[PDB]
RNA sequence: UAUGCAAAUAUAAAAUUAUAGUAAUUAUAAAUUAUAUUAUAUUAUAUUUAUUCAUAUAAUUAAUAGGAUAAUAUUUGUAGUUUUUGAUACCAUGAUAAGGAUUAUAAAUUGAAAGUGUUAAUAUCAUAAUCAAAAUUUAUUAUUUAUAUUAAAUAUGUAUGUGUAGAUAAAAUAAGAAAUUAAAAAGGUAUUGUUGCCCACCAAUUUUUAUAAUAAAAAUAACGUGCAGUAAUUAAUAUAUUUAUAAAAAUAUAUUUUUUUUUUUU
């Protein structure tokens, strides 16, 4: 007498607050009151469904590639998969691997705000890729497979309201996010400023604006994806007094004030 | 007629209705809307501030002699936004070397200051010498007239409320009323790191007397950090100091009590990691913050949950 | 749509015999690709320069389980004759297999290797009615 | 009559002339417009109380 | 609007009768296509009749005099090389200049399917006894 | 085709049927039902050009969350599974098409309401939806016909046969066509009316009796044959004689409860 579409599911959040919580009672919504969302869901059931949902290249479907069953039968014929090792004896391996789905910041604007090449949408907001923890993304990690469920599922269980979501966003949203998730100020009131990759970069724009090339130390500094120290910008107006440009130094200092937490306000 | 409702800015046959205005009438203006002018509404964003300091600001007022002089010395020390990362140790040294023979108070005190948040940054325990050496004796010992620079004092506190310590207790008394009264010259983040030690080495009465103080002295309540209020109120197991905080929890606005509990079922909950040391567990305090927080919230009907178990009689 | 012989059967009507602009009919079937042409053999349903690289089908994109049909577009490459190894493609009713392989395939599109409509009629597939229809047009004997 | 055009103005424009109506009418009236509870046929379905 | 009434099974044994029937289609059709190659480079080769209409002027006139003293003494080895294919005659005549401009405007040249008939051809019907095995799209002999 | 026999509508009567006990009535006439060659109320159909007509596929529809030049909220990172069932492949009302037949020329339109897949109250079998490169059977579609002929998304290999069967298509509008015709007279056993009603035989039964192949008469709702009747597919009605699966049919007379067609010495 009972026919689910799944058998088990799971809560979102633990026993600490849990056994105590429920003597309190929540307004569940008076219409359908009982909710099972995507975050209800089990291991199995999840993978399941983030699989389903993407037409041809979603690992869901049977050709795409990375589907797991070794047998599929169109209209009472039966096939069996070929396996990958002997697919690529015809048809020659090109791999890059994970790095080619993400181009690097610079390009975002071209891409219209996008690092990522997946085939589902990524958000560098936390609520829309959100399961039950907030979303964030790896891009050293994307997977065809997906497996944070962090990208936006087209057909997916509880996708209606998340793409909705996505097409009300404001125009600077992808890149808003993706600036203020990262490059934040230190619990400490120390700058961003100081980070180990960026570092051999800022020490070229300094050393640039020191043998007095501007142009050249300003298309270095277009490449700088955090916060720039100080020193910097000491570099870049110092370079700007000998040859009078004016413009361009008050242009260098607007930069810094407000915009990038007053670095250049010193 | 069907599923899907007219939308009536679009549709002409609303529009131009005998309710709403036609297009053979003279389309003007019909009455001015003043909104934003008659009472407005102040700017509380639903994110945090990006650019506000965040820690505690030490106050650096030194002569433009002795900043030249000490230079080197001073260096090492924390300057505006910036932590120079020096090893503890040698920074009081230095201080113990060189200060005695620099004459000025203010002087020698503003550099103590900056010393102190310096070994705060670092937590290095061995500081506190240095209140008994030099300060405690004309400010803290056997009534001694004497009154603080005020940036003395919020440093050595911060550095109580970094390096958790009970010697704090000594220097907040003497801050009040009655003392040397710089409770009201107090930032936000001061009492949110006083808050949040007190509340982990575990003082119900630390807190009430603090709580009070900054009630009495209007700081700015909702605007204290949400994880300190809830370290703090966590600490509280005795009965009396209880009371006191349900009647204290009405203090706070709407929204801080949603966040409240929030933070709090974050705290023993998912982010639990989030802390350094773990909290302990208090089932009654934080039950009566969820408590509080669905009280003061707006009210939802649900008709099928409340009336689920109801029958009528005839009686 | 009369008989459904897909999903879309009960979605689609049909609209009578109607004309759609140039080069744009909403399904493509290529009834055409297999169209033989001696003197035209290399520019006929192929690439429209010769100085092209092959197609994205042509190489294996990412980590595969592995797949059952190589799509259509893919073209023959003498390793597909040489190397001896499954190479399948998506025809009605099941599946097309390259199975005796042969070098006058290569360079080609096996899109270009496979009969889209075939003379082979199942009569199994077909109503009483359809399959007198078929005689009327002198394809079925009867 | 009957209605060619509908808008929302403040009631200060057409309102009884203050010789009209009964003094003053915010102190010595409690007045709230109120809905009426039961199936009315014809008339209004807003009434003062 | 009818509901669309629900297609039939398969077959049985269908799908290797299908499987085969393309599979021997294609082993054909490769005889098919180097049959037609073969077709197709050997009328490439082989000579052809007179792209022109000798119905018209500068070509009615006779063969001593006019036009085809031009042809015979100055363009020869060329007409002979390329075996009178229309385009190539039409091509050379261009390049040759002594007639210039007349080449497209006053001469006249016989339809696409009758200059492509092999050479010493006397009946017309040898426009339909060409093979009709083989797939030259109309360039075979 | 009036030498045998043979009274018989031209009205003396008291509700229909029925041999004078059967059923509860019957009969009836003018409402209503689109085409029968009328004068030009003021102008024309008998010209032109056409007809080889095909195309659909690889399943998850359930919610809000704001950031630089803003007097300070980590609200950085906002975490309470689980009691409901229809638009589905499936029964589940509505609503807009196509379709030339008599309001005309002046300051002027040659496209109509009578409903053609997707739309709003009947729920109780199932995920069927394009994001490429794909499988002809469907009444409802104007294709290039002999000087020169495949380069950018991939783009149609088949049918030369005396402009040739039957049968079909379009047009009187910035185009060019010119004289043959059409308006007025009509019936209903039905009663939103011909997809209407009825007629006999052919079984059971019910009931009265004056028992003739097989009694008669009256109620009656099966089955099977037809198609008798409503000017009704050779008009009907009455008598007469004949004929016979069944209504009925043939002939002889009278007759309209049938519709009409009309020379005041040519
Ligand atoms: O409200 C917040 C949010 C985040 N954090 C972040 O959590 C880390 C550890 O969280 P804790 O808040 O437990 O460490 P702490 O009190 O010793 O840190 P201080 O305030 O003394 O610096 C902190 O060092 C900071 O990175 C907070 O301290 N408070
Ligand atoms: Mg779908
Ligand atoms: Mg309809
Ligand atoms: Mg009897
Ligand atoms: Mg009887
Ligand atoms: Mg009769
Ligand atoms: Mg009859
Ligand atoms: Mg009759
Ligand atoms: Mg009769
Ligand atoms: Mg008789
Ligand atoms: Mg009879
Ligand atoms: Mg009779």
């Amino acid at each position: 007498s009972v026919s689910g579409v799944f058998s088990k599911g799971r809560g979102i959040g633990h026993e600490a607050t849990t056994s105590i919580l429920r003597y309190i009672p929540r307004a569940r919504v008076p219409w359908q009151p009982s909710r099972f969302g995507r975050e209800n869901l089990t291991a199995a059931d999840m993978a399941r469904l983030w699989s389903r949902g993407r037409y041809r290249d979603g690992p869901g479907n049977y050709n795409s590639g990375y589907c797991t069953e070794r047998t599929h039968v169109l209209e009472e014929n039966t096939v069996s998969i070929i396996p990958r090792r002997e697919l690529e004896k015809y048809m020659p391996d090109i791999t890059i691997g994970p790095k080619a789905l993400v181009t690097p910041v610079s390009l975002m604007n071209a891409r219209n705000g996008h690092r990522v090449t997946h085939d589902l949408l990524h958000s560098y907001d936390p609520h829309i890729g959100r399961l039950g923890k907030p979303a964030v993304v790896d891009h050293d990690n994307i997977t065809v497979e997906d497996p944070n469920r962090v990208g936006l599922n087209a057909a997916t269980l509880d996708c209606r309201g998340r793409i909705y979501r996505w097409l009300r966003r404001g125009p600077f949203f992808q890149v808003d996010n993706y600036f203020r998730r990262s490059v934040k100020l230190n619990r400490d009131g120390t700058l961003p400023t100081d980070f180990v990759h960026e570092a051999p970069l800022m020490r070229k724009i300094i050393r640039l604006a020191h043998r007095g090339h501007l142009k050249a130390a300003c298309e270095e500094y277009r490449r700088v994806t955090t916060v720039p120290p100080v020193e910097v910008y000491r570099a870049l107006t110092a370079c700007c007094v000998p040859g009078a440009k004016l413009a361009d130094a008050v242009s260098i200092f607007e930069d810094g004030d407000s915009k990038l937490f007053y670095v250049s306000r010193d | 007629v069907g599923y899907t409702p007219v939308n009536p800015d679009t549709s002409p046959m609303v529009a131009y209705s005998q309710y709403h205005w036609h297009y053979n009438l003279p389309q003007g203006m019909e009455r001015p809307h003043s909104v934003n002018r008659t009472f407005a509404a102040p700017f509380q964003s639903n994110h945090s501030l990006v650019n506000k300091y965040r820690g505690v600001w030490i106050e650096f007022d030194m002569h433009p002699a002795f900043s030249v002089a000490l230079e080197p010395q001073l260096r090492k020390l924390p300057r505006g936004r910036t932590l120079p990362k020096t090893p503890a140790e040698e920074v009081i040294a230095d201080y113990t070397a060189l200060a005695p023979l620099v004459d000025d108070e203010k002087t020698r005190d503003l550099w103590l200051a900056k010393v102190f948040q310096h070994c705060a940054f670092q937590r290095c325990g061995g500081a506190m010498e240095l209140w008994e050496r030099y300060c405690h004796q004309r400010f803290t010992a056997e009534g001694a007239t004497a009154k603080p620079p005020l940036s003395l004092v919020k440093s050595v506190l911060f550095y109580c409320n970094k390096t958790d310590n009970s010697g704090w207790r000594a220097l907040f008394d003497r801050c009040l009323k009655d003392g040397w009264n710089y409770t009201p010259l107090f930032d936000t983040a001061q009492w949110s790191f006083m808050l949040k030690s007190i509340g982990r080495m575990g003082d119900e009465d630390g807190v009430r007397a603090v709580l009070e103080e900054m009630l009495d002295v209007q700081a700015d309540l909702d605007r204290v950090e949400a994880r300190s209020v809830v370290i703090a109120l966590n600490a509280v197991t005795n009965a009396d100091v209880y009371e006191f905080v349900k009647k204290y929890l009405f203090n706070f606005g709407e929204r801080k009590v949603k966040f409240l509990r929030t933070t709090y079922s974050d705290l023993r909950g998912h982010g639990a990691g989030k802390l350094r040391i773990p909290l302990k567990e208090n089932d009654n305090m934080y039950y009566h913050v969820c408590w509080h927080s669905s009280i003061r919230s707006p009210r939802q009907f649900s008709p099928r949950q409340l009336y689920f178990d109801y029958t009528p009689s005839t009686l | 749509l009369k008989i459904a012989k897909s999903a879309f059967g009960f979605y689609l009507a049909r609209r009578g015999q109607r004309k759609y602009p140039f080069l744009r009919r909403p399904h493509i079937k290529n009834t055409h690709s297999m169209n033989p042409s001696a003197p035209y053999f290399w520019s006929f349903m192929t690439a429209k320069s010769q100085m092209a690289f092959l197609p994205e089908e042509n190489y294996i994109t990412g980590d595969w389980t592995g797949k059952f049909f190589v799509s259509k577009r893919q073209v023959y490459t003498l390793q597909h004759a040489t190397s001896g190894a499954k190479v399948r493609v998506k025809s009605f009713p099941s599946i097309f297999e390259f199975n005796s392989p042969s070098r006058w395939n290569i360079g080609k599109e096996m899109n270009t290797l496979t009969k889209p409509r075939m003379d082979l009629i199942d009569e199994q597939m077909l109503t009483k009615k359809q399959r007198l229809d078929y005689v009327r047009a002198g394809l079925l004997p009867k | 009559q009957g209605a060619v055009a509908t808008a929302e103005i403040p009631a200060f424009f057409n309102e009884r002339p203050a010789w009209e109506r009964p003094p003053l009418e915010e102190t010595l009236y409690v007045t709230t417009n109120k809905e009426r509870y039961d199936d009315v046929r014809g008339g209004d379905i807003y009434y003062d109380d | 609007w009818a509901k669309p009434k629900k297609r039939p099974k398969v077959g049985q044994g269908f799908h290797e009768k299908a499987q085969k029937w393309r599979e021997e289609y294609l082993l054909d059709r490769h005889r098919a296509l180097a049959d037609s190659l073969r077709a197709y480079v050997e009328f490439s080769t082989s000579k052809r009749v007179e792209p022109w209409d000798a119905r018209f002027k500068p070509f009615d006139r006779i063969e001593k005099d006019g036009v085809y003293v031009l042809m015979r003494y100055m363009m020869e080895e060329k007409l002979q090389l390329c075996n009178y294919h229309h385009r190539p005659v039409k091509r050379l005549f261009c390049n040759i200049g002594l007639m210039g401009p007349q080449i497209t405007t006053k001469a006249r040249w016989k339809p696409y399917r009758f200059a492509t008939n092999p050479a010493g051809t006397s009946k017309a019907e040898r426009m339909y006894q060409r093979d009709k095995t083989v797939y030259t799209h109309g360039h075979n002999d």
